């Protein structure tokens, strides 16, 4: 019926406690902003 | 220990809590990685 709701952020994952890692992490664009938006929607569709 | 705090390992950064678990040390033995890639649990080579 359902799955295991797991969100894998990516922030914390790329750069773990990092300051200068975020400046070149936003340079891609909204690349982490569409991955945390569709996997955001997983979790709607198990509870669904 | 038991507090977020900003541990610094020989030269290894990052943010995490000290907490005191129930694995055996071995002398030899100065830090100990988990399966996530990051090291699981250090020594402090001042007091064993």
């Amino acid at each position: 019926v359902s799955m295991t709701k797991t969100s894998v952020d990516c922030t914390m994952y790329i750069c773990g406690d990092s300051t200068e890692c975020s400046n070149l992490l936003l340079q891609y664009g909204s690349f982490c902003t569409q991955l945390n938006r569709a996997l955001t929607g997983i979790a709607v569709e198990q509870d669904k | 220990k038991n507090k977020c705090v900003n541990f610094n390992f020989n030269g290894l950064t990052g943010t995490g809590v000290l907490t005191e678990s129930n694995k055996k040390f071995l002398p030899f033995q100065q830090f100990g990685r988990d399966i996530a890639d990051t090291t699981d649990a250090v020594r402090d080579p001042q007091t064993l």
